[PDB]
């Protein structure tokens, strides 16, 4: 089942996240989601068993409070540490995608989170919501990686 | 295969491979330099490729794509066009850039005569802290392209 | 000073929290140099904004004000003077996209972790590379 | 004593002290979430989560990681020593209320 | 901060902790016994037997 | 109608802006109208008379 996480019927990926992976990875990349950093280590050692090494990148919110975001708590199960390999790029349109003033301001600037950006696993922009994790689109998150 | 049944991506492929080869202290180089970088490369792919006609020998290099010697490919031949068609049409987007923003645009190579007119000296330090600001590709970022 | 990339001083316009409770996104006009603006992302239940209202924005690097191989990151002692000793709300991300609006005019896109931002200027803001680390800085 | 307890795996640990990560049997939520909190507060760790891997066996995994001051083992041998009295500021002045009543 | 979960009509706001030193730059509320001893306080209402009623 | 005059937080609304489950079709049936049931490209013909 490694060498099968594609169908050869066209080449989209099959096994990705069913229909409770992807509500579950949305509600910790919506915009106004912020947690400390004892919350963070709670929830950074919850996708490992505490096993895997990570080093806390710096947090987004840092003068009144030490606030992260929740997509530096999600670029951490991609690249955890400078000892693993995985860096990639990608851009990739979600599931809604409301568009912006549509001369101007480029694909990102949305007025929801919408277009999804990603330079050397960091999450720049977008959300979840099984355009770039699911099945079907050839152009999700686990297809980079394979 | 990727998308739209290239086996490609361009543009991921693009991203991938800038974002993998970044850096500021190196130079950067000039719209007429990258495409002779390319064809060093993809240059001996084609001549490999030889052309025979129906019966063993090879050609007249006149009149060569008349649908009469099409041989057991013409694809993989026509692949290696597409893929200098796609930095020729990202070779203009530099030059025709630094053309508007002030400075000489040279597209087409300079010949036999003073080698390194390099118009750093000429044009004020404010240019070069503009093009290359805005965008700039490394001799780096097209060995790892193609 | 030493460290400061860029300051000026806005004049919010106009404050659209588009179906969010916690976080809106802004409006701005440079009320010295007559060309800039910016939209900004704020989060609003520990800075709270209102329109028509006057604040700096200054992008800041290394806040430090001058001058344990972990690989982490580590927050400064409790006592030490800095920069944003001053400020009321500064935050922190990267640049990842540059590009022009039109003749002599660029913008620039940073991204504070899910919180994005574009600014255009006309080569006022020549001192924005496209470095790892950068900070705005902001007072009321 | 016992040896099938408290136990460092090797396998995920830093080459001193400073990063280490154990494997506790018999013990479920109610000691590792106690025992998150009372580490939390040293001024040394940066990074104390812990994790059950399956509920059908029995055994937590606790991990702890901290800057270069101390070692993480010296860090929560001196973390639960500081549950040890915690709960005797609790005991003491509920007993004292109660034959108070 | 002010460690009071907020009600309103479709969630609830900040449940978690936030009492441990590295949430701000003035890294206060470190693990102190004597500044836990003054502040812990126990308030006994109705007691009987079968039944217990009390603060923490 | 029903979507952009919906709050935020709604249960049906932020599992269809995802790809989870549901659609903007379904969600619609639940609380607005369940619209004209066909039967085999014909709108339920005549039962008798």
């Amino acid at each position: 089942v490694k060498n099968n996480l594609l169908t050869p019927k066209s080449g989209e990926p099959i096994i990705a996240a069913t229909q409770d992976f992807i509500t579950g990875s949305y509600l910790i990349s919506h915009k106004d989601s912020f947690y400390d950093r004892a919350t963070l280590t709670q929830l950074l050692s919850m996708m490992s068993d505490g096993i895997e090494h990570f080093d806390i990148p710096p947090p987004a919110i840092m003068k009144p409070y030490y606030l992260w975001t929740g997509k530096q708590v999600f670029s951490l199960l991609i690249k955890p540490n400078h000892n693993s390999p995985v860096v990639i790029n990608l851009d990739a349109k979600n599931k809604v995608f409301v568009p912006p003033k549509s001369k101007s301001l480029p694909n990102e600037m949305s007025q929801n989170d919408g277009f999804v950006i990603i330079r050397g696993s960091q999450i720049l922009s977008g959300v979840m919501d099984k355009s770039v994790l699911g099945d079907g689109k050839k152009h999700s998150v686990f297809y980079t990686i394979l | 295969m990727e998308g739209n049944a290239q086996p490609v991506n361009f543009n991921r492929s693009w991203d991938h491979a800038y974002n993998i080869t970044f850096n500021n202290q190196d130079k950067g180089l000039l719209p007429y330099a990258i495409m002779e970088t390319a064809n060093e490369i993809l240059g001996p792919l084609e001549e490999r490729l030889v052309r025979y006609d129906n019966s063993g020998c090879l050609v007249k290099r006149e009149d060569l794509n008349k649908a009469e010697y099409v041989d057991q490919y013409d694809a993989e031949r026509d692949f290696y066009h597409s893929l200098r068609e796609y930095i020729n049409g990202k070779a203009t987007a530099l030059a025709n850039l630094r053309k508007s923003r002030g400075m000489l645009g040279l597209l087409e190579p300079p010949a036999k005569e003073l080698q390194g007119i390099d118009p750093d000296e000429t044009v004020p330090d404010n240019v070069k802290t503009s093009v290359s600001q805005l965008y700039r590709i490394s001799e780096k970022s097209v060995r790892k392209f193609l | 000073m030493s460290n400061t990339l860029f300051d000026d001083i806005f004049q919010v316009s106009e404050v659209d929290p588009g179906r969010y409770n916690k976080v809106c996104r802004i409006e701005a006009a440079s009320t010295t140099q007559d060309q800039c603006k910016l939209t900004l992302d704020i989060n609003v239940e520990l800075f709270p904004v209102a329109a028509q209202d006057s604040l700096t924005v200054t992008i800041a690097s290394s806040l430090n004000l001058e001058d344990s191989a972990t690989r982490s990151w580590r927050p400064p002692q409790a006592g030490d003077r800095s920069l944003a000793d001053d400020y009321d709300y500064v935050m922190y991300g990267t640049a990842y996209k540059f590009e022009e609006v039109s003749k002599d005019l660029i913008a620039v896109y940073y991204s504070f972790g899910g919180l994005l931002m574009r600014l255009e200027g006309n080569y006022r803001n020549l001192n924005n590379l496209k470095q790892e680390n950068a900070y705005l800085l902001i007072r009321r | 004593p016992d040896r099938e307890k408290i136990k460092l795996l090797t396998q995920a640990t830093s080459e001193d002290g400073t990063s280490a990560s154990f494997q506790i049997v018999e013990e479920d939520h109610t000691l590792g979430n106690a025992l998150r909190y009372v580490i939390m507060k040293n001024p040394d760790v940066e990074f104390c989560g812990y994790s059950i891997p399956h509920p059908s066996e029995n055994l937590l995994n606790i991990r702890i990681q901290t800057y270069g001051e101390t070692t993480a083992v010296d860090a929560l041998q001196k973390g639960l020593k500081d549950l040890m009295d915690l709960c005797d500021v609790v005991e003491s002045k509920f007993t004292e209320k109660i034959k108070s009543m | 901060m002010s460690n009071i979960v907020g009600i309103e009509y479709n969630r609830v706001t900040n449940t978690t902790s936030t009492d441990f030193p590295g949430f701000s730059k003035d890294a206060e509320n470190e693990w102190n016994v004597e500044k836990f001893k003054k502040d812990f306080e126990v308030n006994i209402s109705s007691l009987d037997a079968r039944e217990a009623n009390f603060d923490l | 109608v029903c979507i952009n005059e919906l709050d935020n937080w709604n249960a049906p609304l932020i599992m269809a802006t995802c790809g989870s489950k549901g659609s903007t079709l379904n969600v619609s049936q639940m609380v607005a109208v369940v619209g004209q049931q066909i039967i085999s490209g014909n709108r339920v013909p005549d039962g008798f008379q």
